[PDB]
């Protein structure tokens, strides 16, 4: 639904809980059963920057990527939540610094900055305390051009320039769904798609909690693989008519018995897209 | 700091020790709330400090209701286990008989179907509610008002509909023999040689619905 | 590895662990100090270490409670048997300047740090409101000069508990099993103080006033708790998929809760009505009676086994117990005892009076 | 012969053995009539209870003297203690007379009953009064009837009603007063 | 997520505005159906003086109508008297004898295959689109005469008033299958009567129940019609009721957050602007 | 119509549009409530109608087009 | 308004009257006191009235009262901001307020 | 909410408004085609209220 | 909705007495009598409530 290319930056944004570290986890452990079976040229490596984490959190995910395998490619650069805040304002580009020599010699990163939001919190910190006068949310003014720094360095650079790539996955973390907060805003306006989670939709049972209507990729269907673009744009048109004849049917005025029929098959798409975690496909 | 306004003021408000004197201060904030909302800020900051509330809910308030106790959310935990011992008897009827009329108010108040099990539920509760609402500046004593309950959780106030029940209750705290409040104050709780005495002496009562 | 708390909705829906870190999300009221009391009284004596309880700006009286009560416990052992205690308290309450307040969760920690760094054991550490430590710096910051952050707070919330709560771990050297009550302000769980705690636990139990409202205790919200315990490779995935169906039908209830207020009940289908019977079931079977709170409420308490709540939950999502009311459920300890109610409950709508005379109440005897 | 003892009173004892005890008993339709048929009475010596209904109307309900009514056998004419009669009439004209003054329905066919308490219950389908017919259509249609007689044996009869309901429809426009 | 709630009041102000077109819609649709229902109830007198009235009979054969509505906003009408379905079809089977279940209204068929899909049969649906006519009702009726059985059951809602609609069952013998076997006691009931029919009494009264079954559907599918219209009007006042306590919850909710952002946005002025001075 | 007001009233109004508005305002307002119960056109109640119908005769008496007043 | 105050405690205290006193608006009363309040530059309080608005109206209110001399009874408009009672204008000014008369139209 | 049901380009036919949009610049037929497609769309928005 | 000879003898008692009491509220005014023609009433406070 909303695929991926190499150099671009992919916003996973939701509420707490909502499986946004999932996400990004089975992205990085996918990236070594690929690397097993492409040439040395076309594999990814990742960066996981984990800002305002607990260490028990980082030391759980250097446990499963040692275990998987996936940590002789992944650097971790961890800003714990009892780090100075200039350490977890600077722990994004600190990543992004290590991502980008893999996409300035040829090669192809991967970065995610787990919580883009607690690095927004961290630099408030120190903006307020060197006295800069506060705006919204007792937010610096500059709080877009520090999201918009970062994350234009995910690109796809020329083939003079070596072909590699970054490509960036941003954390936001939501408050009530409120996808109209002052940091979620100014991340969706710089990132090209968007990945919203449901916190509704991950205890109906559909988890990786993907909002379809709401998740957008705006490279598209161009850097996607053609076996499932084919495939998925029957898939993508049979679940938007899914939506509203299961907002009708949830009230039980009348039945057509031919709105029933996508009603009976997007119920099997949904639950065809359902995912266990850390078993990528 | 409008927290610690009034938590260093209400816990001022203790049950001292035996070495310090065995005083006690007990201590009634008072908090006006706006359109009903108890998740305001001041109020649950004293919610957090003090043991108990007494809710007063506007809706009962305007059907008459008074003192209009929200019984479902009015709590004393600390004060509970430290009650009068005859009331404590009387009032887990009153308590449960009140909890089973929310609950069954909860279900149909419109005329759907009625059982007879329900009515009287709705029967016992419109008696045990009319039952407890009293007038200003007139504070009943513990020991009437234990009788007045037990007259009511009990049987002794089902014929009267529900508009005499407070007519009924000086027509029950006139009428007992005034001996029967001086040993329930005495002793503190129905002993069973009162309690059928009592029985007695609300079989021997005239009461105005009939 | 987990902690069996004999609680339902805990054990079931958003169980703890062993070493991890627990909060209690909770809004004045709502029940996060009866139920810090009841893992006290469930998973504090059966643990076998030290505990620490920390009172951080809570009730003085609450404190002479826990105290009391723990010496007739013979948790705390006074004069010469003092070393036979179990338990050590550090009290901050809300009586105390709010310097005092802002630093009694630290001297908290450094007890039990010592217990896991040096006597190398396991401990347990209670700290109740480590929002009031949160709330201590906010009033400190305001004279120290600093331009407030969003709500109010300090600009430095962030860090100031994150320096604090990343020292409340376990190490390879011992373990803290730390509980901490999570107070939020008006009800809000987006206010900042309980927004940035969320990330320092391991299982949050959130509890919510609505559910309490409902009459049932411990207000846990199913749909908002959560622990990264529940997860199929550690617990199991008997017990995973019960509480991932448990939720999954709670869900689907509350999705339903707009239209059953507005249009009733009899407009649903009836796939859908066997959603809101089984949801409404289950809801009152995540209810408990507490040991702690068989003083106030007449009800004496129920441990319930791990083994006893999956097997209970799984009968009701199965269908097994479909013909039950749904008032059997509430307040009782585990499946065998749904039924010992639900036929008290058809044996009273039967017996009820017929005690005229020839009792003890002869006017002569 | 008497192997049911059925009745409305029966079947509410038998029914609380079966059902719910929360579910009062179901209505009967004997619940809403206050008039019987063996419940001696309801003549008054003149003028008898003539009940004269369609599917869609209550025509009449008030007593008359005499009702003129259409058998198949021919028209007859009920007085007050009447003998009990289940008849079915043919289509044509019922003439509800009170005296000097007679109302005459043309009726469509479909059963009187007279009861043994002098009740009549007549009970048609499409029962217009002579006023609101016109004289000129009807043959027009039954010239069409007496032509279409195929071999189809459902419309054999049906041509046959159609035949005998204009035949009497003609006669009895022709003697108006 | 101010605009969040500011959406739902949206929603809750336009359903307690539908909620209470349907309260009204359905008030003029019981009145005009009254002068309906009226009249129609005196064609089923004649029938239950002259064959009586016999619900509990041992039938071999049975077909049992549960008549409901088409659609679905009438308030538990339509399964009540599935419920009064079963309370009836478990009763009268003291033999085990073979029962058809048919169902008149479109709510009827996804109800009664709930309790009994192996006996039902039949399903008669649209019947209220365009009217009620007696025409429709014998062909309903005669396709349950298709069907031979010895006793007939109409289940349906007796549009008493507007408040209470006491359920019916009218029952309906098959005319020697087990009429007259009811009414011959130490002679006969029916033999008071002189026949005036073309051929038997035998079979007059075969016309004359098919006559009784045509009658008494027509009542029962316009008693409850009427009957359905008169619970959907007290659904639809029960459900305004209900938006206007969500709506009023939600003003309270709403007002709450109108002074909380007016509040956040004036201390968030404050602070930028006491940081300068 | 419902909430554009004017505190001085129709002590200013031209008289003889005094006679006729007075009632416009009065149809208009009964209108008012009638109005989003006019998609139940097929479900009638034929006093609602009167009123229905002739408050949507006076919306479309209103309407003007711009820079052409009257 | 306190000029409207001071003219009807004359007849109150020196002519021992039962004055009536007509606050019309007392809503804009709270308005201007919010409105010097803000150009004074104190901090407003919530919604964004004046932080003494409480005793903004308190100290007016008060004066409104009977003595032994005569009496002053106030019959004052109020206004409704935005249609919200629990406004802190209209909640602070209905804990003064002794009865209501609403006009209705 | 044009986005999410597909039509694109996503306008707001409602919502989008022009000062060529009178008579007197683009013609009757092009001004009166406008207000009619306009009038169509807004009263669907009214019954989907009641559709819905 | 259901019309008014509908409901109960009591109810229309009450109509008629609630009828007759929303009238009895209405009061001329002295101050209105020159625009009106109706002579002000004051009205003493037994009478009010011995007429009630
Ligand atoms: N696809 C999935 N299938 C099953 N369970 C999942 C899935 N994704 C996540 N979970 C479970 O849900 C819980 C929440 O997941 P996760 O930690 O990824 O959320 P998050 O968005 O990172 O939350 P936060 O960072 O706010 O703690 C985890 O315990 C995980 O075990
Ligand atoms: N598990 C429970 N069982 C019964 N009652 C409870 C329970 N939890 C809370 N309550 C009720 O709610 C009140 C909440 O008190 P407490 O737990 O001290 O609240 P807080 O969360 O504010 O500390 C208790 O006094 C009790 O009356
Ligand atoms: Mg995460
Ligand atoms: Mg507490």
């Amino acid at each position: 639904l909303v695929p991926i290319g190499r150099g671009q930056r992919e916003l996973i944004i939701g509420d707490r809980q909502t499986g946004k570290t999932a996400v990004a986890i089975d992205a990085i452990i996918h990236q070594k059963n690929c690397n097993e079976q492409v040439p040395k040229a076309q594999r990814v490596y990742c960066v996981y920057v984990a800002v305002g984490q607990k260490r028990s959190t980082v030391a759980q995910l250097v446990k499963l990527f040692t275990q998987t395998g996936a940590m002789r490619y992944t650097i971790m650069v961890s800003a714990t939540a009892s780090d100075a805040a200039p350490l977890q304002f600077l722990a994004p580009y600190s990543g992004c610094a290590m991502a980008e020599y893999f996409r300035d010699t040829g090669k192809h990163g991967l970065i995610i900055y787990d919580d883009l939001s607690k690095q927004s919190v961290a630099y408030r910190q120190m903006s307020l305390l060197l006295r800069r006068p506060p705006g919204r949310e007792a937010f610096p003014g500059d709080v877009f051009y520090l999201h918009s720094r970062l994350l234009e360095r995910a690109a796809k650079l020329s083939k003079e320039l070596g072909g590699g790539s970054l490509t960036a996955f941003p954390v936001i973390e939501t408050q009530a769904g409120d996808v109209s907060a002052y940091i979620a805003t100014n991340v969706i306006s710089i990132t090209d798609g968007q990945i919203f989670l449901e916190t509704e939709l991950f205890y109906k049972g559909i988890r990786p909690a993907l909002n379809v209507g709401l998740s957008v990729s705006r490279v598209g269907s161009a850097a996607q693989f053609p076996g499932m673009k084919q495939v998925a744009g029957t898939l993508k048109l049979e679940l938007a008519q899914y939506r509203e004849v299961a907002a009708f049917a949830q009230f039980g005025s009348d039945l057509d018995a031919a709105t029933q029929y996508v009603l009976e098959r997007g119920a099997r798409l949904t639950e065809m897209l359902k995912q266990k975690q850390f078993a990528p496909i | 700091d409008v927290f610690y306004l009034h938590s260093r003021l209400l816990e001022r408000a203790a049950k001292l020790s035996k070495e310090l004197g065995g005083g006690s201060l007990t201590a009634f904030p008072v908090i006006e709330t706006q359109a009903g909302d108890v998740s305001a800020y001041i109020a649950t900051n004293v919610i957090s400090i003090t043991d108990g509330q007494i809710f007063l809910e506007t809706e009962l308030f305007y059907k008459g209701i008074r003192p209009a106790l929200n019984v479902g959310l009015s709590v004393s935990r600390v004060g509970s286990a430290a009650q009068f011992p005859g009331m404590k008897q009387v009032a887990g009827t009153l308590k449960l008989e009140l909890a089973q009329y929310r609950e069954v108010a909860a279900f149909a108040q419109f005329g759907s179907d009625l059982d007879a099990a329900t009515q009287y539920v709705l029967e016992r509760g419109a008696r045990l509610t009319e039952m407890l609402k009293q007038k200003q500046f007139a504070p009943i004593p513990i020991e009437r008002q234990t009788v007045a309950v037990y007259a009511a959780t009990k049987g002794f106030l089902d014929k009267v509909r529900v508009q005499d029940i407070v007519a009924a209750e000086e027509a029950v705290i006139s009428q007992v023999n005034p001996a029967v409040f001086k040993i329930l104050k005495a002793n503190g709780k129905i002993t069973p040689a009162l309690d059928a005495h009592l029985k007695a002496e609300l079989r021997k009562v005239k009461l105005p619905g009939a | 590895e987990i902690l069996v708390t004999g609680i339902k909705v805990v054990d079931l829906l958003a169980p703890y662990q062993r070493g991890g870190k627990i909060g209690l999300f909770g809004g004045a009221g709502v029940g996060k100090t009866v139920l810090i009391m009841e893992l006290i009284n469930n998973v504090a004596k059966a643990h076998g270490g030290f505990s620490v309880f920390a009172g951080v700006g809570e009730r003085t009286r609450e404190g002479n409670d826990l105290y009391r009560e723990m010496i007739e416990s013979g948790v705390i052992k006074l004069g010469a048997e003092r070393g036979n205690s179990k338990c050590t308290l550090v009290y901050g309450q809300m009586n105390e300047p709010p310097g005092a307040r802002a630093r009694v969760a630290l001297t908290g920690l450094t007890v039990a740090e010592y217990f896991r760094d040096i006597e190398g054991q396991d401990v347990l550490l209670f700290v109740d409101n480590i929002f009031r430590f949160t709330q201590a710096n906010s009033e400190v910051s305001a004279l120290l000069g600093r331009i407030p952050s969003a709500v109010g707070y300090q600009p430095t919330l962030a860090t100031d508990l994150g320096g604090l709560q990343e020292r409340i771990t376990t190490t390879t050297k011992g373990s803290i099993t730390s509980v901490q009550a999570v107070y939020v302000p008006a009800d809000d769980l987006t206010d900042p103080a309980p927004a940035t705690t969320f990330a320092h636990l391991d299982a949050t139990t959130v509890l919510s006033r609505s559910i309490a409202e409902l009459g049932i205790y411990p207000a846990v919200d199913p749909l908002d708790s959560t622990s990264r315990m529940l997860n199929p490779n550690v617990i199991g995935a008997e017990h995973y998929n019960v509480a991932r169906g448990v939720q999954k039908v709670l869900q689907d209830y509350k999705n339903l809760q707009d239209i059953i207020a507005i249009l009733g009940m009899d407009e649903l289908s009836e796939e859908d009505k066997l959603t809101v019977a089984r949801a409404r079931k289950i809801q009152r079977f995540l209810s408990q009676p507490f040991q702690v709170a068989e003083v106030f409420t007449g009800t004496p308490g129920k441990y319930v086994d791990l083994a006893d709540t999956i097997s209970g939950f799984q009968g009701v999502l199965t269908g097994k117990y479909d013909d039950l009311p749904e008032m059997a459920f509430y307040m009782v300890g585990d499946i065998k005892e749904v039924k010992e109610k639900a036929d008290k409950m058809a044996k009273d709508i039967a017996s009820r009076k017929e005690a005229d005379n020839k009792k003890v109440s002869e006017e002569l005897k | 012969e008497a192997a049911a003892p059925a009745g409305p009173k029966e079947f509410t004892e038998v029914w609380n053995k079966k059902a719910p005890s929360t579910l009062i008993v179901p209505e009967f339709p004997s619940n809403y009539t206050a008039v019987k048929a063996v419940g001696e009475g309801q003549v008054h010596g003149d003028a008898f209870p003539v009940n004269f209904y369609t599917p869609h109307s209550i025509l009449s309900q008030a007593q008359k003297d005499t009702v003129v009514l259409p058998g198949v056998d021919g028209y007859f004419g009920v007085k007050a203690s009447h003998v009990p009669t289940i008849a079915q009439l043919k289509p044509g004209v019922v003439e509800l007379h009170s005296g000097a003054e007679s109302e005459k329905f043309f009726v469509s066919g479909g059963f009187a009953f007279v009861h043994p308490n002098g009740v009549t219950d007549i009970c048609v389908l499409e029962a217009a009064t002579l006023d609101q017919v016109d004289p000129a259509a009807v043959k027009s249609a039954l010239a069409a009837a007496s032509a279409a007689q195929p071999t189809d044996e459902f419309e054999q009869a049906a041509n046959r009603a159609a035949i005998e309901l204009y035949s009497a429809l003609e006669s009895a426009v022709e003697a108006k007063a | 997520s101010n605009q969040a709630v500011k959406q739902r009041i949206r929603a809750i102000k336009n359903i307690g505005k539908i909620t209470k077109a349907m309260k009204m819609v359905a008030a003029s649709k019981m009145k005009n159906a009254q002068i309906a229902v009226e009249q129609s109830r005196g064609l089923v007198d004649p029938f239950v003086r002259l064959f009586g009235d016999f619900p509990a009979v041992n039938s071999n054969k049975s077909v049992v109508v549960a008549v409901t509505s088409d659609k679905g906003l009438c308030g538990g009408l339509n399964s009540n008297i599935t419920k009064y379905t079963r309370a009836t079809l478990a009763t009268t089977e003291s033999e085990g004898k073979d029962v058809v279940v048919v169902s008149i209204g479109d709510k009827g068929r996804s109800q009664l295959t709930r309790i009994e899909s192996q006996r039902y049969q039949l399903a008669i649906a649209d019947t209220y689109k365009v009217r009620v006519t007696f025409g429709q009702a014998s062909l309903i009726v005669e396709e349950l005469i298709k069907h031979n059985p010895q006793s007939y059951q109409i289940l349906f809602n007796k549009f008493r008033s507007a408040i209470s609609f006491k359920p019916t069952v009218a029952t309906i013998l098959s005319p020697d299958l087990l009429e007259k076997q009811l009414e011959d006691v130490t002679g006969n009931s029916l033999d008071a009567y002189d026949i005036e029919a073309s051929h038997e009494r035998s079979d007059v009264l075969r016309d004359l129940t098919e006559f009784h079954l045509g009658v008494t559907l027509y009542n029962a599918m316009l008693e409850n019609n009427c009957s359905e219209h008169a619970s959907r009007m007290s659904a639809m006042e029960n459900s305004t009721k209900s938006a206007g306590e969500m709506l009023g919850k939600l003003t309270l909710d709403y007002n709450r957050k109108r002074q909380a952002t007016i509040t956040t946005e004036l201390i968030e002025i404050i602070a930028g602007a006491s940081a300068l001075m």
